[PDB]
């Protein structure tokens, strides 16, 4: 029986999955001073969802490890706290509306795999002032752009001529992934 | 997509991307820009990997950039809610929910006795004490 | 105890104190009325076997009241694959002379069962070390019953955490901190490390030994009670043989 090894976090939206190598183990996932709960167990998968017990608590800090079987042989995975690493799914552009000069760009405010009560928290419930959008519009050959404090843009555009538009979620505060990919690209 | 002197009509992203499917010329042909025909590019051609409907047990899927992830609905979790909570019901997992001693029996469910001085009661998981000291309890707190 | 605090007078009703000639010397665990739980190196140097004493409900070593009851020890347990001046297999089966009365400030810890022990308890992050030794590494014992609150590790990770004296053999585990804040001490020896596990005490550990007290980049080895339950049940219901010192096969 080998130590696994390479374990990583892969969450996105919360959705947390630990995967690790190579390709009968166990799980326990655990806070600083907090009691280890085993999960996935004698799975022969080289993962296991942890999703429902890092959703009770994002701000907390998660220590996993993976016991190896044919004390036991494990490992530990690195600390990992949701609220500040899990990563922004991909945006999309709900709609915009157009008054005249100015348009209404309008982010969808996605569903997180936070619970509470009977229901998904989104992306806005769970991170609220820390969650700002990026705008990134165009026409002309330059670009522009702009950024709110919510989930839409309010932004001055020259009569007539079409534009196309590109959001992307940001959390300024933090120091690594700070910043989703991409959204679609949509043009009036 | 490009019928019989489609081509002649300028481009437009709606008949022809939306509205039809279009190749990466095509779409090129109306961004006329590289690093924006590609930002569009990248999604549009991405694909639904909810395609194979992969959440199972009553699950949501919600696409993603080469990828999914899975909404499950409470009695389920996993990548693809592929695992029954309900079935957990074994020793190792939360010692199969006995006050005290916890049993497992393959097959068939788990099994809760205590330790003596106490008596298993009728709920099958809780011990309750059957002396006036008995081991483990602070009197001073009771 | 380095870093705890006074066990309130009640809450620590299994903690027992040892005596020779009437003179401290370890901590014990009561199991049940006859049956006391201590650690192996305790008695290294015993020579009047006659003059053990096991004291109950005690808590303030300069105060009597009608709470404390002592008990002569009759025989005294070690297995014989325990060699004394060294640290693995540091358990020791004590047997009073006359049972003692359970009362509000006398009652004792319960001895679990081997895997409930292994597959659970070990997990329950915190436990309570306890005893009237050493406050600080040089300093002397305390006149109050001290208590402290520690983490568990598991062996692989007190290794890794601990800076290059004996191994951590599978009959011992790691409790404590390594930054010199908190840690059981010698004064302590033979003392208990019970766990709290859904309303109920079990008992977890024995304080063994260390690298000094709540020394940086150590913490307190405690011997494994799980591996020795099937012994000292056996020995719990096997005949009184003469002689206080009895060295009983393990396994
Ligand atoms: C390396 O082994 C030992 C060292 C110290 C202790 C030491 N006891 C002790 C207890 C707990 C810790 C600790 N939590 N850091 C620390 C100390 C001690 O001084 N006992 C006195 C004596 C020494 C050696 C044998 C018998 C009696 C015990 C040890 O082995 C049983
Ligand atoms: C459904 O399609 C997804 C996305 O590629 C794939 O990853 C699943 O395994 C399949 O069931
Ligand atoms: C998506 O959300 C999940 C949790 C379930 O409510 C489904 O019925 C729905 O499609
Ligand atoms: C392994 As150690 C007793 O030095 O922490
Ligand atoms: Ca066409
Ligand atoms: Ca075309
Ligand atoms: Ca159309
Ligand atoms: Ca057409
Ligand atoms: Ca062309
Ligand atoms: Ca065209
Ligand atoms: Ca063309
Ligand atoms: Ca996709
Ligand atoms: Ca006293």
């Amino acid at each position: 029986t080998v130590a696994a090894y390479n374990l990583t976090w892969k969450s996105t939206n919360f959705k947390t999955i630990l995967e690790w190598e190579p390709k009968v183990y166990t799980v326990q996932i655990s806070t600083k001073s907090g009691d280890w709960k085993s999960k996935c167990f004698y799975t022969t998968d080289t993962e296991c969802d942890l999703t429902d017990e890092i959703v009770k608590d994002v701000k907390q800090t998660y220590l996993a490890r993976v016991f190896s079987y044919p004390e036991p042989l494990y490992e530990n995975s690195p600390e990992f706290t949701p609220y500040l690493e899990t990563n922004l799914g991909q945006p999309t552009i709900q709609s915009f509306e157009q008054v005249g000069t100015k348009v209404n760009v309008t982010v969808e405010d996605e569903r997180t795999l936070v619970r509470r009560n009977n229901t998904f928290l989104s992306l806005r419930d769970v991170f609220g002032k820390d969650l700002i959008y990026t705008l990134y519009y165009w026409k002309s050959s330059g670009k522009k752009t702009a950024k709110t404090n919510t989930n839409e843009f309010l932004i001055d555009v020259d009569k007539g001529e079409n534009y196309c538009f590109s959001v992307q979620a940001v959390i300024p505060s933090r120091t690594v992934n700070r910043k989703s990919t991409d959204s679609p690209v949509e043009c009036m | 997509a490009n019928a019989f002197l489609e081509e002649l009509r300028p481009g437009s992203l709606e008949r022809e991307c939306k509205e039809e499917q279009c190749s990466f010329e095509e779409a090129r042909e109306i961004f006329k820009d590289a690093e924006r025909t590609k930002l569009f590019w990248i999604s549009y051609s991405d694909g639904d990997q909810c395609a194979s409907s992969p959440c199972q047990n009553g699950g949501s899927c919600k696409d993603q950039l080469q990828s999914y992830i899975c909404f499950c609905l409470p009695a389920f979790e996993g990548r693809n809610c592929e695992t029954h909570k309900d079935d957990q019901l074994i020793c190792v997992n939360e010692n199969g929910g006995c006050e005290q001693y916890c049993s497992d029996h393959t097959g068939t469910k788990r099994s809760c006795r205590c330790h003596e001085g106490y008596s298993l009661l009728a709920d099958g998981v809780s011990c309750t004490p059957t002396v006036e000291y008995p081991c483990g309890k602070i009197p001073i707190l009771e | 105890i380095v870093g705890g605090k006074v066990c309130p007078k009640g809450e620590c009703p299994w903690q027992v104190l040892l005596l020779v000639n009437g003179a401290q010397l370890c901590g014990g665990t009561l199991i049940n009325t006859i049956w006391v739980v201590s650690a192996a190196h305790c008695f290294d140097k015993i020579k009047n076997w006659r003059n053990l004493i096991a004291v109950l409900g005690e808590h303030d070593l300069s105060e009597h009241d009608g709470d404390e009851q002592s008990r002569r020890v009759a025989q005294v347990i070690i297995p014989s694959t325990y060699v004394p001046g060294t640290t693995n297999h540091d358990i020791a089966l004590l047997r009073l002379h006359q049972p003692v009365v359970l009362t509000d400030h006398v009652v004792p810890l319960c001895l679990p069962e081997r895997t409930f022990s292994e597959r659970t308890l070990a997990f329950v992050r915190f436990s309570l070390v306890s005893g009237w030794g050493q406050l600080l590494d040089r300093g002397a014992t305390a006149l109050e019953l001290m208590v402290l609150n520690v983490p568990r590790l598991m062996t692989q990770d007190c290794l890794q955490q601990s800076r290059k004296s004996p191994n951590i053999t599978e009959y011992m585990f790691c409790a404590g901190y390594s930054d010199g804040s908190k840690d059981s001490c010698k004064g302590d020896s033979g003392g208990p490390h019970a766990t709290h596990y859904r309303g109920t005490w079990y008992l977890t550990g024995i304080v063994s030994w260390g690298q000094g007290c709540a020394t940086v980049g150590h913490f307190g080895v405690y011997t494994r009670v799980s591996q020795y339950i099937e012994w000292l049940q056996k020995l719990m219901r096997s005949e009184p043989r003469p002689g206080v010192l009895l060295r009983a096969p393990f396994p």
